[PDB]
């Protein structure tokens, strides 16, 4: 399909990889005894390996000639769960972190001892700001509009 | 109102916990730049600059020692708890030669359960190379319940040491005169601590370890072995194994000590069953050590008209060549903690290296000589600790010279006379270092270039120009002839390394005569050269710590400073700290070469398997003799060859070793950013980053500053040491566990 | 014991001057002390002052000035440093006008003074080929 | 020999003069500051370039500036 | 400008260039740099105050 | 008693009077060496130094060279002799250039007195200054020293080769 | 318990607690839903 890849559900090398891993795990399982915790752990390993391979097969995942899932990150929504949705999730979380950090910096920057409140965090104010970051996309595009997001010329510059 | 302690000196309060940097006069005002954060941790234990009173520094040091001992006790309790709960110690007891010791199981997350190896005995976990199983077996511990109780005792002891530290800083802190009783302290540490510890351990060995281990070697399973207390309440369970307890303590008090030859032997060699030292020999050794140390503890005058005064001993040791001699040394060592730390750390690291040597040379634990990973790990770890401690001793000698050295109090004594001719010492040490390096390494390079040019008869090899270590071979011959000639009451040599028979346990070689040829000559001279260069750097740091021809007032700049400026052609790294930094680098080099020599020589010419007919086949096959004489040989037949197990560990239970190999390479390369660069570039880059932050109104109030020059060097050396030592750690462990 | 009676009671160190301070220049510091105090040499170790005139020779001006700075801790202030060329060419150096450089004395003219801040320095491109 | 320049931002706090290890700087009368004194560099032939002088300068971007130049046995700090 | 006034530093070779500081005292004598300004951010040398000329400071509204 | 004292009663020299720097054995041993033996012209000093140096220099080249022989070989001896002679030539070249760039004097122990008496108001470093008063510290003296070193090196190398051949043949 | 709570509000203790909590919920997500290469939806 895309880039010459093929779905992993029809990739023979993918099933060969699964079979080889299961065979190695079973051979390891053979050298232990009865329902002893080592055998239980190896059986859990086998079950998890089978579940992971089955989930990857039924996941709209494209496999190359090596039988490994390749990620299609050109931007198409068909393979949108590989990069685009995790990209949105990370952008949300990281914007949350950056927004709460910036808000805390600007909030304790207007107190008597701004530097003290950076090594000794005001946990009440920190908790107040941190749970308010869920609106960071909206807060950012409400502070940029008001001109409160960017400094203009009070920023320092070197000699040249 | 005791005469030794002050009651309730410091109030137990949490107020100062909420004021970081309260100890320092400069850091107490609060952070203004990020340099304050780093200065906070760099001055935490520098008690000299926190108080102007030696008494307060001594009390802080005493409580810090208690905290450290509590940490050590907690670590030991954790080790015993892991042995009790997450180990295959019981399975290893019944099959020491076929079960690999494991005492740490790994949770099944993110696929990391592959690290749980097939250590044997129906167990999965990480193979343990600390030799705790062999130590516990030598202690007579035959059950995991005993390990649990030892862990509980360790936890109780750790809490006790924590309470002792709190008590002796906040409730009853000793006075300076108590700390300065070096005669009493030496008497107690020599008699009580050392001698009575040896005596108590000899008692434990004789009454618990001797019978239990004898029964274990006889084939008695641990379940039918009597509980250790039964060997004390019943004089018949121990009198069957050693038929001399039937006479009781009467032979001891009647001076008929020959009766106790059953369990106080002098045999030498190794136990043929376990491959370790005879535990009867060990008990006799500890008894003799106890008596010697108790006797040695009655030397210094403490509270009666009896004993020696160290001041009178030192002041009487003058000479024509040494002026006032040792006059003033007693005042130096009773008023400066740094001098005591220097001496103790240097001798402590040297002792650690000696311990490392004597460990593999004469394996003291049952079934530890045939556990090659344990032997390699123990040697390498102890040599590394020794090198670090020696560098620390040099560092604190330099610190004493900078800070606690008084010129007036040391007029024409040994310290003064050493400083007065420091040039001669350093110049001759420089010449010796150049001579040794030229010779050792250039003989290596000559061998390499002769081999590369197809001239095999021009090498410094055994089948070529030969440099036989005749002096060491003479000593080896003297030791193998000692039993019956110079040690007439010995039955076997102290170690089979000096010569004798091949000692094998379960077809695995425990010890064997270590032949010394031209390959050992070159590597020994390499060791001497590296040690001499490290000594050169550290001694130049100590002697030139106060002044020099460059900076006549270097003592006024302190122990730790980056430079005096770009003038005089450049005055980088003139400190004494910058000498403990370079000396750390050279100690890493020396110890790395030492452990490489040990690993290759043991794998190639000691360790291996013995055929039923007596044919010895080694791990590598004797390639050390002919291929360790060229740098290409070290690169190929040792590094490239034995790195195969590390690089091929992916997908196996040793994959963590490959991951740590790669990560240690990454950290070592990361160090070079700090070692090669300078502070100005990073400060000017932080300037633009701060511009961006200010543009987005997110510049922190604590102004971000690049790490200071000294801190940049410290970070570089710490990362370099961590990366190199971790790379060697992963390489050694994967190689010696795979094969 | 020593060449001159005013030398400090120093046992000699292999950190003193070399062949340079016999054909290029040597520096001598003189001072008078009330007590035979024990002080640390800028070159080697501990020396003993004379209860009176003291004279010391060094290879660098910095060594003499470090010794003088140490002398200030002994409440010694009258120390004076001279430069001696290969022959007896004595030149008073440190108390140049009899007043230490840290204290303002009349009769001193500013040397190396620019009547502007750092920002007024000319651009290097305009200082090419001169 | 190195070059040492003094700039009129001098506040006459004398910290440069009392930090010079080779007696290069001295305090001279002036009328451009409250202290009535300004640093001078009349003995730059003894300047070693250690830059202790400008490490003790409290003014914003320095009032004493050391420009390293030609080297001499005095400026190289050679006891030999 | 006077004591307590807020000024912007116009000196280019300044750790507080384009930044705002508080005037501590303006000297009335014939000194070259009479304006003494205190800042909240310490410079690279650790100081937080400096003397500025009359044309190197601009009062904030 | 103390066996270490300041050198020549000067506590400010970078030197000490140890039982090695100023011992009677050191004095006599250094005064019998060609470099300091009294009554020797610079040519004689050079000749003796060259003889001794070539004599002990032929040794390592012949014994450990690229053409060694556990038995006696004329080719090995010739190789060692040629290597020693060429090394002496290199050392003589170094001596010649060192003397060329170091001194500008033809008669020492006088010019110093002349400029200490009749004034030396010139470009200096030739009239004034002048380090060392030995005859080896002149352009003429060092030239003859190098010539003697070179000739004596050749002669001593040849003599040592002859001795080595005799020892290997008749013993 | 006024200065102890202030000590717990210091940067190291707060960072250690936050990173321990963060690693904790990450590890537990990866335990309950392991081997997640793509978005579950
Ligand atoms: C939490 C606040 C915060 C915010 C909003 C930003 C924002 C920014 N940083 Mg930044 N930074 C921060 C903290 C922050 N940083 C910290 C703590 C450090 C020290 C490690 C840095 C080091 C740094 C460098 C070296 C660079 C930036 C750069 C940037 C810019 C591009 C984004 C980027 O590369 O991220 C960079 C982010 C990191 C390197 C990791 C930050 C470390 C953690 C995640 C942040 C700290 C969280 C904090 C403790 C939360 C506490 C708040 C709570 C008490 C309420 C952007 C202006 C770049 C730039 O100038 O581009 C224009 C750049 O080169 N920053
Ligand atoms: C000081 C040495 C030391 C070290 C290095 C360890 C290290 C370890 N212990 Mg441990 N332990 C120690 C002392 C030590 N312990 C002591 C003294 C005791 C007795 C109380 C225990 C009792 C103990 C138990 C009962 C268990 C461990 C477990 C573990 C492992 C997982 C730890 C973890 O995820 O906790 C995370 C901790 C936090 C997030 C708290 C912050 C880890 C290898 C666990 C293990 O191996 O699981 C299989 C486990 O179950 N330990
Ligand atoms: C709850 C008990 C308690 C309380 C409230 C205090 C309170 C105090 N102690 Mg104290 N102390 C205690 C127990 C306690 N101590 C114990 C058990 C010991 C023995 C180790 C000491 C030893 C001690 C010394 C030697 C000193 C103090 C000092 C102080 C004062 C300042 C402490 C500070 O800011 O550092 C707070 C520091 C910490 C919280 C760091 C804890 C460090 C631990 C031990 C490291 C363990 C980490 C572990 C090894 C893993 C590493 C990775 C303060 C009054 C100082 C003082 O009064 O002088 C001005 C001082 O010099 N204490
Ligand atoms: C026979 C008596 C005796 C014994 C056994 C010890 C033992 C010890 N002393 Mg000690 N000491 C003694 C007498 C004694 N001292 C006297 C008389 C003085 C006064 C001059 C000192 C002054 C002194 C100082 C100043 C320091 C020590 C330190 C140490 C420890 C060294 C660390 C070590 O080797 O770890 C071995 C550890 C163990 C074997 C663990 C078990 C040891 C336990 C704690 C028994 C300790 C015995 C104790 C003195 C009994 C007092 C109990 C109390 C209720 C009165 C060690 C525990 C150093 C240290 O670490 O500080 C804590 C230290 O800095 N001692
Ligand atoms: C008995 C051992 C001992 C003791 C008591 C001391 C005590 C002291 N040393 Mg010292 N030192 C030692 C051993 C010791 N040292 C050794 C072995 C070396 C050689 C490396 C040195 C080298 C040394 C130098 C070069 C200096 C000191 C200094 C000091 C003083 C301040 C220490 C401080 O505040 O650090 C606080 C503690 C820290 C900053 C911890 C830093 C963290 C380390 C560097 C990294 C550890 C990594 C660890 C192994 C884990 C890595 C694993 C990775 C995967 C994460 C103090 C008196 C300093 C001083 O000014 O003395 C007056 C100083 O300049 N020491
Ligand atoms: C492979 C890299 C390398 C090498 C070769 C050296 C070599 C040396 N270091 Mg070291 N060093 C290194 C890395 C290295 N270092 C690193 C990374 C650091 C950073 C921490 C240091 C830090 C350091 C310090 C701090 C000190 C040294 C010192 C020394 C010298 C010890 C004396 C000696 O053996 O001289 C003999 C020279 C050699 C063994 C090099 C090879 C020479 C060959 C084999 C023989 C001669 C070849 C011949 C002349 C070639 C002629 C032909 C040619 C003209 C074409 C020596 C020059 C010490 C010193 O100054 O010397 C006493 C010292 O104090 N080093
Ligand atoms: C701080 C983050 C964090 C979070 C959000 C959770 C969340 C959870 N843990 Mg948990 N846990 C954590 C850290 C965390 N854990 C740590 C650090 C440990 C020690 C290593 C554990 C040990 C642990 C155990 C032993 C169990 C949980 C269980 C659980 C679940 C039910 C409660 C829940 C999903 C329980 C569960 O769901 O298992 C069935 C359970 O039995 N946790
Ligand atoms: C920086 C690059 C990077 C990226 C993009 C990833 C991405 C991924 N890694 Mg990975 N990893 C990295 C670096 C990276 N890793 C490094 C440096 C290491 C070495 C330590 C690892 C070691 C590692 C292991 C050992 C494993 C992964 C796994 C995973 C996958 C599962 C992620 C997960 O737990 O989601 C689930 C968790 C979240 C989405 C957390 C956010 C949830 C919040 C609470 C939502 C709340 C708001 C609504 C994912 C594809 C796992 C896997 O299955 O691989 C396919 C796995 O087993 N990684
Ligand atoms: C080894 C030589 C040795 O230790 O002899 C010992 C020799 C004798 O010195 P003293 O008789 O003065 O020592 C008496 C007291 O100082 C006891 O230490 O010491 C020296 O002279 C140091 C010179 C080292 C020279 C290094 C070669
Ligand atoms: C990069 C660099 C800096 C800048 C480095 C800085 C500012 C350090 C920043 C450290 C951050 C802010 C905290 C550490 C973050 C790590 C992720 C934590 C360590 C990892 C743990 C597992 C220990 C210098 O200041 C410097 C100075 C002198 C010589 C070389 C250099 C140099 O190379
Ligand atoms: S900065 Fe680096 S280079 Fe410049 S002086 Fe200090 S150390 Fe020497
Ligand atoms: S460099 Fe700076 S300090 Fe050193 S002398 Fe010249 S001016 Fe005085
Ligand atoms: S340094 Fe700047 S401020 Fe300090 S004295 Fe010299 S000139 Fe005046």
């Amino acid at each position: 399909d895309i880039g010459g890849l093929n779905p992993c559900k029809d990739s023979e090398v993918f099933q060969k990889r699964l079979a080889k891993t299961v065979k190695k795990l079973e051979n390891r399982l053979k050298k232990y005894e009865e329902g002893t915790p080592p055998q239980i752990a190896i059986q859990q390993q086998i079950t998890q390996t089978k579940q992971r391979f089955t989930r990857y097969a039924d996941s709209n995942l494209l496999c190359g000639n090596d039988g490994l899932p390749h990620l299609i990150t050109d931007g198409r929504w068909s393979h949108g769960s590989e990069f685009l949705l995790p990209s949105i999730l990370f952008l949300y979380i990281s914007g949350w972190i950056g927004w709460v950090g910036r808000k805390y910096i600007r909030t304790v920057g207007q107190t008597s001892n701004p530097t003290e409140k950076e090594i000794i965090i005001d946990v009440p104010l920190a908790i107040s700001i941190m749970t308010s970051g869920f609106l960071w996309p909206f807060a950012a595009w409400q502070e940029f509009l008001s001109g409160d997001l960017i400094a203009s010329d009070e920023t320092i510059t070197t000699s040249p | 109102k005791s005469t030794i302690v002050d009651f309730n000196p410091v109030e137990t309060s949490f107020e100062k916990w909420a004021k970081p940097g309260q100890f320092s006069r400069t850091l107490a005002k609060g952070p203004k730049t990020t340099t304050w954060i780093w200065n906070l941790h760099a001055d935490a234990h520098d008690f000299d600059i926190q108080t102007n009173s030696l008494q307060e520094v001594s009390r802080k040091i005493f409580s810090a020692h208690f905290g450290q001992l509590a940490v050590i006790f907690l670590w030991l309790s954790g080790m015993h708890f892991h042995g009790a709960y997450f180990s295959n110690y019981s399975a290893w007891l019944t099959n020491p030669t076929s079960t690999k010791p494991s005492a740490q199981i790994v949770w099944p997350i993110v696929g990391q359960e592959v690290l749980n190896a097939d250590v044997g005995g129906n167990f999965q976990g990480i193979q343990i190379t600390s030799g705790f199983f062999q130590l516990w077996r030598a202690e007579g511990i035959t059950s995991e319940v005993e390990l649990y109780w030892t862990a509980v005792g360790g936890l109780v002891a750790s809490f006790l040491m924590l309470f002792a530290g709190w008590f002796h800083y906040h409730k009853a802190a000793p006075k300076l005169e108590w700390f300065q009783n070096v005669e009493s302290m030496l008497n107690h540490h020599l008699a009580g601590l050392l001698g009575l510890g040896s005596l108590s351990w000899a008692g434990h060995q004789i009454h618990i370890a001797l019978p239990i281990n004898k029964l274990l070697d006889l084939g008695v399973s641990p379940e039918e072995i009597p509980l250790p207390y039964e060997f004390i309440l019943n004089r018949d369970l121990i009198a069957q194994l050693y038929p001399s307890f039937n006479k009781g303590l009467t032979p001891f008090f009647t001076l008929n000590w020959g009766e106790y030859s059953d369990f106080l032997t002098f045999k030498g060699g190794l136990n043929p069953v376990t491959g370790g030292l005879w535990l009867t020999d060990t008990a006799h050794h500890h008894l003799a050590i106890a008596v010697l140390f108790i006797v040695a503890g009655h030397m210094y005058k403490t509270n009666w008209f009896l004993g020696h005064s160290i001041k009178t001993i030192l002041e009487a040791h003058k000479g024509p060549f040494t002026g006032e001699g040792h006059k003033g040394l007693y005042e130096v060592l009773t008023t400066s903690w740094h001098a005591q730390l220097a001496i103790n750390l240097a001798l402590f690291g040297s002792l650690s290296i000696i311990v490392a040597h004597h460990m593999y040379a004469m394996p003291p634990y049952p079934y530890i000589a045939i556990d090659y990973p344990t032997q390699l790990s123990l040697f390498t770890h102890h040599v590394w600790i020794g090198g670090f401690c020696i560098v620390g001793g040099a560092a604190h000698g330099a610190i004493f010279f900078v800070r606690d050295y008084n010129a007036a109090n040391n007029y024409n004594n040994l310290i003064d006379r050493v400083i007065r001719h420091r040039d001669a010492i350093i110049s001759h040490l420089n010449w010796v270092c150049i001579f040794l390096g030229c010779h050792s390494f250039g003989l290596y390079v000559h061998n390499d270039t002769m081999r590369a040019l197809g001239r095999s008869q021009d090498l410094f090899s055994d089948n070529a120009i030969a440099l036989k270590p005749i002096f060491a071979q003479f000593i080896q011959n003297l030791h193998t002839l000692a039993p019956g000639s110079t040690a007439p009451n010995a039955l076997t040599t102290v170690s089979y390394a000096f010569g004798g028979d091949v000692i094998s346990v379960g077809s695995k070689i425990a010890m064997m005569p270590i032949s010394l040829g031209t390959a050992d000559f070159l590597v020994h001279h390499i060791h001497a050269f590296t040690i001499h260069v490290t000594v050169l750097i550290l001694l130049k740091g100590v002697l030139y710590s106060r002044n020099s021809r460059l900076i006549p007032d270097k003592a006024n700049l302190g122990f730790r400073f980056p430079c005096d400026g770009p003038g005089r052609g450049g005055t980088c790294q003139v400190s004494a700290w910058d000498h403990v930094f370079l000396g750390l680098f050279w100690m890493y080099n020396s110890i790395s070469i030492v452990i490489f020599h040990f690993s290759w020589k043991m794998q190639s010419d000691v360790w291996g398997t013995v055929s039923p007919t007596g044919a010895v086949s080694h791990i590598t096959g004797g390639n050390f003799a002919q291929s360790s004489i060229t740098i290409n040989g070290w690169l190929r037949d040792f590094l490239w060859s034995q790195a195969a197990q590390v690089v091929q560990s992916y997908g196996s239970s040793l994959s963590a070793y490959g991951l740590i190999f790669l990560g240690a390479h990454f950290i070592w390369a990361f160090s070079l950013m700090f070692l090669f660069s300078g502070r100005g570039y990073w400060q000017e880059l932080i300037e633009s980053i701060v511009w961006a932050h200010n543009k987005l109104k997110v510049a922190p109030s604590i102004q971000p500053r690049a790490l200071s020059i000294t801190q940049g060097r410290a970070v570089g050396v710490a990362h370099y040491l961590l990366g190199g030592i971790g790379t060697t750690w992963a390489f050694f462990l994967a190689r010696i566990i795979s094969v | 014991k020593l060449k001159q009676s005013d030398f400090p009671k120093f046992e000699g160190s292999t950190g003193g001057w070399l062949s340079a301070a016999k054909n290029e220049e040597k520096y001598v510091i003189i001072w008078t002390s009330k007590d035979a105090s024990l002080f640390e040499m800028p070159t080697g170790g501990t020396a003993k002052m004379n209860a009176g005139n003291n004279v010391a020779y060094f290879a660098r001006k910095e060594q003499c000035l470090a010794l003088g700075s140490q002398l200030r801790g002994f409440k010694i202030t009258n120390y004076k440093i001279f430069r001696i060329y290969p022959p007896l060419d004595i030149t008073l150096l440190h108390p140049f006008d009899g007043v230490f450089p840290e204290k303002v004395n009349q009769g001193r003219s500013p040397v190396g003074k620019r009547d502007a801040s750092i920002g007024g320095n000319p651009n290097p491109a305009s200082l090419k080929f001169q | 020999s190195h070059t040492v320049k003094i700039y009129d931002t001098c506040i006459g706090c004398t910290q440069c003069v009392r930090a010079c290890p080779t007696d290069v700087l001295e305090m001279v009368p002036w009328d451009g500051c409250k202290a009535g004194q300004i640093a001078s560099a009349p003995r730059t032939e003894d300047c070693v370039g250690c830059k202790r002088c400008e490490t003790a300068c409290p003014t914003d971007f320095l009032s004493v500036r050391v420009y390293l130049g030609g080297e001499t046995t005095r400026s190289l700090g050679l006891a030999y | 400008i006077q004591k307590g006034s807020t000024v912007r530093i116009l000196r280019k070779e300044s750790y507080w260039y384009n930044e705002s500081g508080t005037v501590v005292v303006v000297d009335q004598s014939k000194v070259r740099y009479p304006v003494l300004v205190r800042f909240t951010k310490v410079n690279y040398a650790g100081t937080n105050t400096n003397n500025f000329g009359l044309n190197e400071v601009e009062e904030v509204v | 008693v103390s066996f270490i004292k300041p050198y020549r009663q000067d506590p400010f020299v970078g030197h000490l009077a140890t039982p090695i720097t100023t011992s009677a054995f050191t004095r006599a041993y250094l005064k019998v060496l060609p470099a300091y033996r009294p009554g020797l012209t610079p040519l004689s000093r050079g000749a003796e130094i060259g003889f001794t140096h070539g004599y002990f220099l032929i040794g390592p080249f012949y014994t450990y060279g690229p053409l060694r022989s556990v038995e006696f070989s004329l080719t090995s001896l010739a190789a060692g002799l040629l290597a020693a002679i060429t090394l002496l030539l290199i050392l003589t070249v170094g001596l010649s250039i060192y003397g060329q760039v170091t001194y500008d004097v033809y008669d020492n122990a006088l010019i110093v007195k002349l400029v200490r008496q009749m004034v030396g108001s010139e470009r200096t470093q030739d009239l004034p200054q002048i380090k060392g008063t030995s005859e080896l510290d002149t352009v003429l003296g060092w030239q003859k020293f190098s010539e003697g070193f070179f000739s004596g090196g050749l002669i001593g190398s040849i003599v040592a080769a002859v001795g080595i051949a005799l020892y290997s043949t008749y013993l | 318990m006024k200065d102890f709570l202030k000590y717990l509000s210091t940067a190291p203790v707060l960072l250690t607690a936050w990173l321990t909590f963060t690693a904790g919920f990450v590890i537990e997500i990866n335990r309950f839903y392991p081997d997640a290469l793509t978005f579950p939806f």
